[PDB]
């Protein structure tokens, strides 16, 4: 059928899978662990397909993927049937990731171009977004996600600072997160936690915290940093799956549902399972 | 979030599919809005609200000049919203007819 | 991007830019001669707008919006206004802008407080992030500014002096009353909307004063009831006060309005908290008007 499986996720009811192949096809699919009932076939894009995600339920199931072409081309079964419901395009340059935001972040969508330029938007069905960009990086911005949780500023006007936090990786070597302003012109940066010596690749944020916020920047420096935030919100120190470098050329570093088991993808077809160990740093759990 | 169910995805189907012979689902539509909360009715109708004064005036006939009027300027806004919204659309001109 | 179009100069002055375009006055200097304007300003006998006008200093939008857009007047044909006014103003496209100014203001890229006010000018609903955290009293303000600009778009619409024209965004032409607007601030607000002080406010704008005056007699023919002695007439105390007074005042107007009985059973509830106290000197000045 397809001899590469380039990156392949699910919906959120987990009887859907779209696969991301390279032959420009975004297969739907249905998810039956291994074998899979093929539905449909949506080919209508440029180059590799790098990313597809599918919408958090009150915003549809909307399925936005990005190619080679610096587009995203989002589909919309309207019918029980595949079409295409929009087109964004204030970034081309090859559109890298293209992830849907949390429940309570809305319906925004992330695009991370590798122009050095980021867009949020919004989701409408009656049209309409304001075109609200920040620079992140400069050489590129390979993945982007979603900040882990929206925060609350009490008081008597919520959703004041903090709220909706953007992280990405840029191929500068610099992994940091944001943090919504509205008082000084553009997102004012965080802090440039450089520990990176060869590009950035993906970028995932563990939505199982305690006492602090784990960040998975993985890099091709053949190592992934563990960005331990202290308290959740003090400084982001440097804490180390493997000091050494994996004789494995390391791709997606996506953590799971409950827990801080982390899967990291080696470059020899060997997905290690890591586990934190009985001091601070990583031992594998396989 | 339940308003946002019917008229931002999926038009009523007690206001297409019903049989206009004799209005029988129509006006399980308008029943299941007195089990649904009336103690508190001013603010979460504004897409159901269209609804409800639509179906006093035609079902209970309630035929008033200011309460037609009331509804006819409410529901060109309301028309310019969901005229493009799937199913939603197709409702709309039932209710015109009628 | 006149400083660099891919790598050209860093300095932020006009003559470090480019030399053919001279320095102008701009930041601190122009701030100092704001300040000395001001001062001017602070005279007038309108001290309190003018001081309110004269802060609205430097762009445009601060104290241009202020002086105000208009309807259309002209004083040569109209003699009613020839002696208020002895020019013409107002632009006759004022309904053509109302429209656009709503457009703006629901969108985001300014701040939050600034957009509520742009959009009530123009009879609309302030932005989301504001409208959430009013109260009743701004909730309130907001639905019968409605009422008035519906009502006075409808008489001139039929005298053709708004038309399709000025439409760039449709507004309602319905009918509304203040009795199903305080129905919407209720369902939103509902512990404060029987707050004492509010009850009351909202009485005599639909003018249902006299019906007020009854109603709580029959409030005092309950207080005989445990649940109703012990409470429901000692939690709002300066309430009674403002009753007690208010019949009085309506019975001397008309003591048909309400009750003789009706305003006789409420002095027995001013003379109990005259009792708490122990005074017993005002009692006949309230004994006249049982």
């Amino acid at each position: 059928h397809n001899e590469l499986i380039h990156d392949a996720v699910l919906d959120y009811y987990g009887k859907r899978l779209a696969t991301c192949s390279s032959d420009k096809t975004i297969k739907i699919f249905e998810v039956e662990g291994e074998t899979h009932k093929l539905i449909d076939t949506l080919t209508g894009h440029e180059g590799p397909v790098w990313r597809v995600d599918w919408a958090h339920p009150k915003f549809g199931t909307i399925l936005a993927s990005c190619s080679y072409d610096g587009k995203v081309l989002i589909w919309k079964e309207e019918n029980g049937r595949w079409s295409q419901i929009a087109v964004h395009a204030v970034h081309s340059a090859s559109v890298n990731s293209v992830q849907w935001a949390p429940h309570e972040y809305g319906p925004l969508l992330l695009v991370a171009s590798s122009d050095g330029k980021v867009s949020v938007v919004e989701f409408k069905e009656n049209g309409t977004t304001s075109p609200i960009i920040i620079d992140a990086h400069a050489i590129g911005v390979n993945s982007a996600s979603w900040a882990p949780a929206t925060i609350e500023e009490d008081g008597e006007h919520n959703g004041t600072k903090e709220s909706r936090k953007f992280v990405t990786g840029g191929a500068d070597n610099l992994v940091k997160i944001w943090k919504y302003n509205s008082d000084a012109q553009t997102y004012v940066l965080e802090s440039t936690l450089e520990g990176h010596s060869d590009w950035v690749r993906d970028v995932a944020w563990s939505p199982t915290v305690l006492l602090r916020s784990y960040l998975a920047s993985v890099s091709q420096d053949r190592t992934c940093i563990i960005w331990t935030q202290d308290n959740e919100q003090g400084p982001w120190k440097k804490t180390l799956l493997k000091e050494e470098k994996f004789p494995d050329v390391l791709w997606r570093a996506s953590w799971s549902l409950s827990g801080n088991v982390l899967a990291l993808s080696g470059g020899d077809n060997k997905v290690t399972l890591w586990k934190e160990n009985l001091e601070g740093k990583w031992e594998p759990a396989g | 979030l339940a308003e946002m169910a019917i008229v931002t995805s999926l038009g009523p189907r007690l206001l297409l599919s019903n049989n206009p012979v004799q209005n029988n689902e129509l006006k399980t539509l308008r029943e299941i809005l007195n089990e649904f909360p009336d103690s508190e009715r001013d603010k979460w109708s504004v897409s159901i609200n269209v609804f409800e004064v639509y179906l006093k005036l035609v079902l209970d006939n309630v035929e008033t000049q200011e309460t037609i009027d009331s509804l006819i300027s409410g529901m060109k806004i309301f028309y310019d919203q969901y005229k493009h919204c799937r199913e939603v659309a197709a409702c709309c001109n039932v209710m015109s007819q009628e | 991007s006149i400083t660099s179009g891919g790598l050209k100069s860093c300095d932020l002055d006009f003559p470090l830019r480019e030399n053919t375009n001279v320095l102008d006055v701009k930041d601190k200097e122009e701030d100092h001669i704001f300040f000395k304007y001001i001062y001017e300003l602070i005279l007038a006998g309108a001290i309190d707008e003018a001081l309110e006008e004269a802060k609205l200093s430097d762009n445009i939008s601060i104290c241009m919006i202020l002086c105000g857009i208009q309807e259309y007047l002209n004083p040569v044909i109209d003699t009613q206004i020839a002696n208020e006014f002895n020019t013409q103003q107002g632009i006759k496209k004022h309904s053509l802008w109302r429209r656009t100014v709503y457009s703006l203001s629901q969108q985001a890229g300014l701040d939050p407080y600034e957009r509520a006010i742009y959009s009530y000018l123009s009879g609309a609903i302030p932005n989301q992030e504001v409208l959430q955290y009013s109260d009743w009293e701004s909730d309130l303000h907001i639905h019968l500014n409605q009422i008035l600009q519906t009502e006075i778009e409808n008489y001139l619409l039929e005298n053709n002096q708004v038309g399709t024209d000025e439409l760039i965004l449709p507004l309602p032409s319905h009918a509304l009353t203040v009795q199903e607007v305080l129905n919407r601030v209720a369902s939103r607000h509902p512990s404060e909307s029987e707050h004492p002080i509010r009850v009351l406010m909202a009485s005599v704008i639909l003018d249902s004063l006299p019906s007020v005056i009854h109603s709580s007699v029959e409030m005092l023919l309950d207080v005989v009831k445990g649940t109703e002695a012990s409470n429901d007439i000692i939690d709002k105390p300066y309430l009674l006060r403002i009753v007690t007074h208010l019949a009085i005042c309506l019975d001397i107007i008309n003591p048909g309005s309400v009750e003789e009985v009706d305003k006789s059973k409420l002095i027995t509830t001013y003379i109990s908290l005259l009792k708490l106290q122990g005074l017993y000197e005002n009692i006949p000045i309230y004994a006249t008007f049982l």
